[PDB]
């Protein structure tokens, strides 16, 4: 139903005619049954001898299942297809951005097989399954939909997803939609009934565009535990020799986000882990406030919050390994780093509450040789002085 | 009309550059501009089959009701064809420096009128990002001659000369120079006469264009003779460099030269407005002034050496930029 995306191969390159070798009889019968079912569903098509291209195929026994899955080695074709649009995107911030009252999840497992493929590129997906004992030529097929394991299937699927869901987001700017693994997560601030009607409308929309989402309600629990972050409608939490030190350092770094106080330091780590914590979500109407604490020895701890006692985020900044580094220089690097992180995560740089005297920064600028970015800030009386001396 | 064939430098692929994150209001303004452009048919969406990327961001000119979109075609300009020595266009007049008055004008809409070659439109794709990495950005490509690309003036040369003949024939001393969108009108007369002639040329252009933008009519004045006079020679082949340094109490000192220890030009700048408290604002204004001065004096915008941290400059240079183009800059982290 959706329009196909034209795609070609790298110039000066030809289709895969790689030789294949015979397989087992039960495996070939399973492959025949799977191919017949796909032909019934339209995901596959028959091609005559005019197409000389051939690609390997093999069956893998599913874990604790009678049926075997078909897998086609696309390693040779992955170097034939043109380059696709790859995006170097970092993992989204731990849900710090915005809040939705109610959340539902849906399944899009079959959607990977509902996207039509380009007509010019179909004949390159040719694979053969030889008959038993090869007394007669085997059966040759090519895909009419996106094939699994192909290089360009994820990018095409993502673009199709975005183009399908653009109008729905246009009509309802309040409702947020994300796609994690095979689960489409929808979040809304509206009431239960309105959210239900909107979800049914979205399901009918996706059916109209051909993508399949089951009627049966998904069994996923409210704690989604996505990317090591326990996610709840109101709050969020972090996950509860030569190689042993790196593992411990990594496990200590992740726990420093919402379990504030992470710095014989094993005892303090165990003590702070015993205290449950939580983090509220960002609110757009209220402005952001970031507070700084000088822990010492080149370490700073920053807390981002809207209102006091409700932290949006917590983090730690450490000085760069050099011969000498001034205290105010570390402070400025920390504040600009927090500003950049807030720009990425929320979009608006926050105002700061720093334990520094106003004239100190003015003297610093009069003395500094580079150019630094300084936002408006309000001094707060805190025991750390960080006067910078002289 | 029939389109003009353009190509690339052989052995060179298209540009792919990462897009830096932007704030909320900048993204809203960019979305509005791009929606208007797509309604006008000068911008079209693309799928994932195009692996070429180019940054885009919004600036704000003085007295702007809406931001202005700006694209960083530096990678393409480096990687596009040698289309400007065989089709060089017009050599820069040597009269720009001696006159007392020169006024800048914007002619971007005339560029937007004429269409581009089809088999090149893939290389001018840009991407508007999203906040919190929530969704992939929105991708676009140009259907007409783009702004900030040096191929547009080279292609438009003929139409530009066709409409510039009467004014130049009126009096040979008043000269016109083109550089990207910028159109410099140079005269050595009184301010009133210069302004009247500038307005005459403005509605001359408006009368030629069948399709009165407030941004188009806005321009600023520059006085080359006000500068110090005190280079011995200049080599067009070599690329020149301009170094910026910070002097106390919001002062800045810039040196333009092709070879070290031989200053082609030296200058100082300062403005004690009170909104100067941002160092990046003062640096951006200084760098724009230096680049405009070099463009009046010489053909091309120079290379720049910025005394600033990489990430701070990268994050806080966009909002204070006001020019129509982007120079090439390099960061220095060693004190003098
Ligand atoms: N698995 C899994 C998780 C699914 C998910 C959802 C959204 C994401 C967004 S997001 O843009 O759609 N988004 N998120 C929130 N916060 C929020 C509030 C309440 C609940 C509940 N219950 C939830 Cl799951 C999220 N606010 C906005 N705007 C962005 C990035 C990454 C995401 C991953």
């Amino acid at each position: 139903p959706i329009e196909t995306v034209p795609v070609k191969l790298k110039p000066g390159m030809d289709g895969p005619k790689v030789k294949q070798w015979p397989l087992t009889e039960e495996k070939i019968k399973a492959l025949v049954e799977i191919c017949t079912e796909m032909e019934k569903e339209g995901k596959i098509s028959k091609i005559g001898p005019e197409n000389p291209y051939n690609t390997p195929v093999f069956a893998i026994k599913k874990k604790d299942s009678t049926k075997w899955r078909k897998l086609v080695d696309f390693r040779e074709l992955n170097k034939r297809t043109q380059d696709f649009w790859e995006v170097q995107l970092g993992i989204p911030h731990p849900a710090g951005l915005k809040q939705k009252k109610s959340v539902t999840v849906l399944d899009v497992g079959d959607a990977y097989f509902s996207v039509p493929l380009d007509k010019d590129f179909r004949k390159y997906t040719a694979f053969t399954i030889p008959s038993i004992n090869n007394e007669t030529p085997g059966i040759r097929y090519q895909y009419n939909v996106l094939p699994q394991g192909w290089k360009g299937s994820p990018a095409i699927f993502q673009c199709s997803m975005t183009k399908i869901l653009e109008p729905f987001r246009k009509q309802n700017p309040d409702i947020v939609i994300y796609q994690y693994m095979d689960d489409l997560y929808v979040g809304s601030d509206l009431e239960i009934g309105q959210h239900r009607t909107k979800i049914e409308e979205l399901r009918q929309h996706l059916l109209r565009w051909g993508f399949t989402t089951p009627d049966k309600k998904h069994q996923k629990e409210p704690p989604f535990l996505w990317m090591g972050y326990e996610l709840h409608p109101d709050k969020w939490t972090v996950q509860p020799t030569v190689n042993d030190i790196q593992k411990l350092v990594g496990k200590l770094n992740w726990a420093s986000q919402i379990y504030a106080g992470i710095k014989l330091e094993l005892a303090e780590n165990r003590e702070i882990l015993k205290e449950p914590v939580h983090g509220v979500y960002y609110d757009p109407s209220k402005d952001l406030i970031a507070e700084i604490q000088k822990q010492g020895q080149g370490q700073w701890t920053y807390q981002i919050y809207q209102e006091p006692f409700k932290n949006l985020k917590t983090g730690k900044y450490a000085r760069m390994k050099g011969a000498h580094t001034n205290d105010v220089k570390q402070l400025t690097e920390a504040v600009q780093k927090i500003a950049t992180e807030s720009i990425v995560i929320w979009g608006k740089t926050p105002k700061f509450k720093l334990p520094i005297q106003k004239e100190t920064w003015e003297a610093w600028w009069t003395e500094y040789w580079q150019a630094t970015w300084i936002p408006e800030w309000e001094f707060v009386n805190t025991p750390p002085l960080v006067k910078l001396w002289y | 009309i029939e389109t003009v064939p353009v190509k690339l430098k052989p052995g060179m692929d298209g540009p792919k550059v990462k897009q830096w994150p932007l704030t909320e209001e900048k993204i809203k303004a960019l979305v509005e501009i791009c929606t208007e452009m797509e309604k006008e048919g000068k911008i079209s969406k693309i799928g994932p089959e195009n692996p070429y990327n180019t940054p885009v961001f919004a600036i704000k000119k003085k007295d702007s009701t809406k931001w202005r979109k700006l694209v960083d075609f530096r990678e393409l300009n480096k990687r596009t064809q040698d289309f400007w020595e065989v089709q060089l266009g017009i050599p820069h007049p040597a009269g720009l420096k001696q006159k007392k008055s020169v006024t800048v004008l914007d002619v971007g809409d005339a560029y937007f009128s004429v269409p581009l070659d089809k088999d090149f439109r893939k290389y001018t794709a840009f991407t508007i990002p999203s906040i919190n990495n929530e969704t992939p950005g929105i991708r676009y490509q140009y259907n007409v001659l783009p702004q900030g690309w040096k191929g547009s003036p080279a292609i438009f040369q003929c139409s530009m000369t066709k409409i510039l003949e009467p004014f130049r024939k009126q009096n040979p001393d008043i000269v016109i120079y083109q550089y990207m969108d910028d159109l410099y009108v140079g005269s050595d007369l009184e301010i009133g006469q210069h302004r009247t002639k500038i307005e005459e040329l403005r509605q001359h252009l408006l009368r030629w264009g069948f399709t009165e933008p407030p941004f188009l009519w806005m321009g600023y004045e520059l006085h080359p003779d006000k500068w110090t006079v005190q280079g011995v020679y200049y080599d067009p082949s070599k690329d020149l460099i301009a170094e910026i340094q910070k002097q106390g109490q919001g002062q800045w000192t810039y040196q333009i030269y092709q070879e070290p220890f031989k200053n082609l030009k030296t200058g100082k700048y300062a403005r004690m407005k009170g909104a100067h408290t941002n160092d990046v604002k003062q640096l951006t204004e200084a760098v724009q002034k230096i680049a405009t001065e070099s463009i009046v004096i010489w053909g091309k915008t120079p290379k720049f050496k910025l005394p600033i941290q990489k990430e701070t400059w990268e994050a806080w240079w966009t909002e204070y930029w006001q020019a129509t183009w982007i120079p090439e800059w390099e960061f220095v982290n060693t004190p003098p």
